[PDB]
RNA sequence: CACAAACGCGUCUCAGAGAUAAUUAAUGAUUUAAUCUUAACCUAAUUAACUCAUAAUAAAUCCAGCCCUAGAACAGGGCACA
């Protein structure tokens, strides 16, 4: 509380290093608190005009899930200026080509619409996998939960669980599975 | 449960049947009174894909589905089970329960894409390329519609189509 | 084929099937009854 | 300006619309379904 | 909590010349293009390369000389 | 001391040279076709440095060629430097050849034009004949308007250049522009004769640029040319492993040589 | 190992610096929290 | 023209940045803005956004102490429903007339 | 917000209603004596 | 073609993988038969596009003057053999 007025400057407008798993995990639900934290809507001290904005570092890229057929169904286009160079790239095959490029344009959509996003943009890390060099891994402070609970399969589920949970039906023994 | 055994001794076939040890249901059910196994069991608007422990239940050692005329249920429920368990097969749920193909295993393909809640079948949509204004916009189908007459802690509905 | 947008059997040999999310009216004895809902 | 009868559908005033969503047919619905209840 | 590191390594002294060896620590310099210079800042900084770029006169003489300051 | 050589495998490339472009002559075939061959003299070629797989492309790693000498009063202090810690004087053009890992050789080897033999498929890489600023008619090929009916200044004019609706002009319009001087490649070009005396090779058809300029040589990267490199000398050409002077001219299967007997139909 | 004051800083020197200031002054009983002068008329 | 304009909107611009600030400084204690300004008027704490943009910002101390006693009003209101009992109160959900 | 909270209460929609907060007078002098009346 | 060059009417070269829409069959339940499956599992025959292997550029701070097959100017390549 009785600091000087730099350091209690310095540790009020501290830049923070997040991490953030993507396994299983949907882009529009992790990107959504991503684009909070690198605006800094999670700061009390938060302005427009001040430089408030803290590094995300997403993992697990490629192993990102989306919700219903938007795998097929979701499509991406762009426009090389030429004629005849306009592109739509399904999800799955430009996730496929590039990992990082789906949560890349979900965070480049939510975030705003102003010059700043570059500069927030230029602070965000993402990796397709658990492989996030030492000079980063040294700079994070702490994990942000997923946002989605990920389910687990029948295998995945333990014994005593299995019998805990009641038979709804009886199987006849004449029949043949 | 039933078995056919096949057995080949010098241009000889034998087919037997073999009546195999089954599992019973449960003693104490909530609700004795009702007829209908779920809504019996009072898991009525409770069950989801995500509930593999409930959906594993009747089914076929190869993912197929058992009919109604043996399992019991009431129709509405019958079609949210099959839909459901289309839906966890689709996500990547009940890993064991996949046909064994000791020739098909070895050449890889390329990585299963994780997805969840997923209406149609994969290989059977069209990407939309027009994607409709703000008006007239052509949705992206999340989920059965079959499931939403499920219990809303919240209260919000759900987004079947977003 | 013959694209459509209401199907109906021709004979009691044809079959109505879902595939690749349309409806096909598909007959083995008399080929010019394939009927694709569009 | 259209006329009173139209064959369009004479596409509807807001609050007119509004009105027809709220006054909407509400079906009675059981606690439980009388199917498999006894 | 976790105790404080030190780092504290000299690897320029030299056992002939002493003299020598604190100015080998201290002759270190460089010099770069403005491209690569900006690059490297924004680089380093994690920002954009368009803020290192200069200003005019006509934003450099409309400054405030003595900005108001409270505390 | 030279660096260890390693078998030739199916998925390996080779490294190429940096000859001159002397001209062009004519050669025949033993079938009676007349073909022109362009001379590609290898003056001075010398690897100069070794660029490894993971530090150059992740997939295969690139060796670097020099052509022929310069004189040391007009180049820069860090390539005089490079070429001092080299051993070698200065080269005029340096290029970069993607070869594979078990291709490599010590920077400082010498290259000769034996490096290819009689009968292949090379790729030429250079700079064409520069033409300036040209107008669209000899840059894109536009058919001009009719010369005397009545057209007033507008004989060799592009003419409309865009639509109305798009009130713009697309990126991809062509117009006029500099034309000629930018690196072009010819696929697929046959060799039919090895000088190894002065060091020529003469590769079939036209070679992109003008005479006396510095010409990138490489193997055909073409899919039909693809494992060609079986026969020929894998890492490059020595000639003091095989402690045997090659012939003079070596000659492909069908050049009708110039001794030859005068040949006749039968 | 009771925590008696602690310090922000650029580098760690600087930040056991301003912890030394801290522990300094919450001693010397001038604090920001302190009581502020007593301007009354006894 | 502009100046006017600006300095009616500049009512609404501090008063968005205020929420933005409570809410920031509310999801800090895993509480969200509608529960916690609402539990908070419920309690007869009649603190403006303003004021409470400036504890979050220089009192974090006494911000943590108003989230959680929204949050306790919140699972009082909770119970309470769940209950449907006209006997059992909360002590925080007691209303106090004016005196 | 909370308008109809209020309302159930009984206190007014806005906290400016004849409660407390406005009824009362906001200042007074330091002897104790009382302030001059509000306009509003 | 009365310049050493330009030019055609003259000459050289022009490519591998994945992927799909319509449409065929294998295995298999709901609907213990069958049924290519907006049921799963791997499936195999499959248009054009479209991406990717591959190919090109890809050695920073000497530049007064003189040449150039390099060029509007600015740039770029040469000036040790002889
Ligand atoms: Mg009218
Ligand atoms: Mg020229
Ligand atoms: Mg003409
Ligand atoms: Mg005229
Ligand atoms: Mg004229
Ligand atoms: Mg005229
Ligand atoms: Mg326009
Ligand atoms: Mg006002
Ligand atoms: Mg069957
Ligand atoms: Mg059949
Ligand atoms: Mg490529
Ligand atoms: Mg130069
Ligand atoms: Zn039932
Ligand atoms: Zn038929």
């Amino acid at each position: 509380s009785s600091f000087s007025k730099a350091p209690q400057q310095w540790a009020t407008f501290a830049r923070v290093w997040y991490l953030l798993d993507g396994k299983m995990q949907p882009p529009g639900k992790l990107a959504a608190m991503a684009s909070v934290k690198l605006q800094g809507l999670h700061k009390p001290v938060y302005h427009q005009l001040s430089d408030c904005g803290d590094h995300v570092v997403i993992m697990n890229t490629r192993h990102i899930a989306f919700s219903g057929n938007k795998w097929e169904q979701k499509v991406y286009s762009s426009h090389t200026g030429y004629p005849g160079g306009f592109r739509q790239v399904t999800a799955a095959q430009l996730h496929q080509k590039d990992p990082v490029a789906i949560v890349k344009l979900a965070i480049y959509g939510m975030l705003p619409k102003n010059l700043h996003r570059r500069t927030m943009m230029q602070r965000l890390h993402l990796f397709p996998d658990e492989d996030i060099p030492e000079d980063i891994l040294k700079n994070l402070v702490e994990e942000l939960p997923q946002p989605r609970k990920v389910p687990r399969r029948l295998d995945e589920y333990t014994q005593e669980e299995i019998e805990a949970f009641p038979r709804v039906w009886s199987p006849p023994e004449d029949y043949r599975l | 449960f039933r078995e056919v055994v096949e057995i080949l001794d010098g241009k000889t076939t034998i087919i037997e049947g073999r009546i195999t040890e089954t599992p019973q249901e449960s003693p104490n059910p909530p609700n004795p009174t009702g007829q209908c196994p779920i809504c019996r069991w009072n898991l009525k608007h409770k069950y989801n894909y995500e509930d593999v422990l409930l959906l594993s239940q009747f089914i076929r050692p190869h993912g197929g589905m058992l009919p109604r005329r043996i399992t019991g249920l009431c129709q509405e429920e019958h079609l949210k089970i099959e839909e459901c368990v289309k839906m966890a097969h689709r996500a990547g749920l009940l890993p064991n329960h996949r046909p064994k193909l000791p020739e098909g295993f070895v050449p890889k393909s390329k990585p299963r894409l994780n997805r969840y809640l997923t209406r149609w079948s994969p290989r059977s949509v069209k990407p939309i390329y027009n994607k409709g204004h703000r008006w007239n916009k052509v949705r992206m189908p999340v989920g059965s519609p079959l499931l939403k007459d499920n219990v809303s802690y919240s209260g919000r509905p759900l987004l079947l189509y977003h | 084929f013959k694209t459509k947008g209401v199907l109906k059997k021709r004979c009691r040999d044809c079959y109505l099937v879902k595939r690749r999310g349309r409806w096909f009216i598909y007959c083995k004895t008399n080929p010019k009854h394939k009927q694709r809902q569009m | 300006g259209s006329k009173a009868v139209t064959r369009h559908r004479r596409v509807m005033h807001f609050e007119r619309q509004k009105l027809m969503a709220v006054t909407e047919y509400i079906p009675p619905k059981p606690t439980i379904n009388p199917r498999c209840l006894p | 909590t976790k105790p404080i590191p030190r780092p504290d390594p000299v690897h320029n002294i030299e056992e002939t010349h002493d003299l020598v060896l604190k100015t080998r620590l201290e002759e270190k310099g460089e010099h770069l293009e403005q491209g690569p210079m900006i690059e490297q800042l924004s680089k380093m900084f994690f920002t954009t390369k368009h803020r290192w770029y200069p200003r005019g006169q006509y934003h450099r003489r409309r400054r405030k000389p003595n900005p108001p300051k409270d505390r | 001391e030279p660096w260890p050589i390693h078998p030739w495998e199916p998925g390996s490339s080779r490294v190429g040279l940096i000859a001159l472009k002397l001209g062009m002559m004519p050669l025949w075939t033993k079938d009676g076709q007349k073909h022109v061959v362009t001379l590609l003299q290898v003056q001075d070629c010398h690897v100069l440095k070794y660029t490894p797989k993971e530090n150059h492309n992740g997939r295969m790693a690139a060796l670097t060629v020099g052509g022929k000498t310069v004189s040391h009063f007009h180049k820069s202090a860090s390539i005089l430097e490079f070429y001092q810690e080299l051993g070698l004087p200065p080269k005029q053009k340096v290029k970069i050849f993607n070869v594979t890992e078990n291709a490599v050789i010590k920077p400082g080897t010498p290259l000769y034009a034996a490096h290819f033999r009689p009968g292949q498929y090379v790729d030429v890489t250079a700079k064409t004949i520069g033409k300036g600023f040209q107008g669209v008619m000899r840059r894109w090929g536009f058919k001009g308007q009719p010369a005397t009916h009545g057209q007033t200044k507008t004989h060799r004019r592009p003419g409309a250049i865009s639509t109305g609706d798009v009130a713009r002009v697309w990126p991809g319009t062509k117009m006029p522009g500099q034309l000629g001087n930018i690196d072009r490649t010819a696929f697929g070009l046959k060799v039919w004769r090895i000088n190894t005396k002065h060091n020529i090779i003469y590769v079939n058809g036209s070679v992109p640029g003008h005479k006396n300029c510095l010409v990138k040589i490489k193997d055909s990267k073409l899919p039909a040319y693809k494992d060609f490199c079986k026969n020929l000398p894998f890492p490059t050409y020595f000639p003091d492993g095989d402690e045997e002077a090659l012939p003079e001219d070596l000659y492909d299967e069908n050049v009708c040589q110039p001794g030859a007997p005068s040949i006749t139909f039968t | 190992r009771k925590l008696i004051a602690e310090g922000p800083g650029e580098t760690v020197l600087v930040a056991e610096e301003e912890a030394a200031r801290v522990a300094l002054r919450k001693l010397f009983g001038f604090t920001e929290n302190r009581r502020p002068w007593d301007y009354s008329k006894p | 023209v502009k100046c006017t304009r600006a300095r009616r909107l500049k009512k609404r611009s501090l008063r968005t940045l205020w929420i933005n600030r409570i809410t920031a400084a509310s999801q800090e204690h895993g509480l969200k803005y509608p529960a916690f300004i609402i539990n908070l008027i419920k309690c007869q704490v009649e603190l403006n956004r303003k004021v409470l943009a400036d504890l979050a910002i220089y009192e974090p101390k006494t911000f943590k102490s108003l989230a959680a006693l929204a949050k306790r009003r919140r699972e009082e209101g909770f119970a309470a429903a769940l209950g449907d009992g006209k006997e059992p109160d909360g002590i925080f959900s007691r209303v106090v007339q004016h005196r | 917000a909370g308008s109809q909270w209020r309302l159930q209460q009984g206190f007014a929609a806005n906290p400016s209603g004849y409660g407390p907060l406005t009824e009362l007078p906001d200042w007074s002098y330091a002897d104790g004596r009382p302030a001059p009346p509000m306009k509003g």
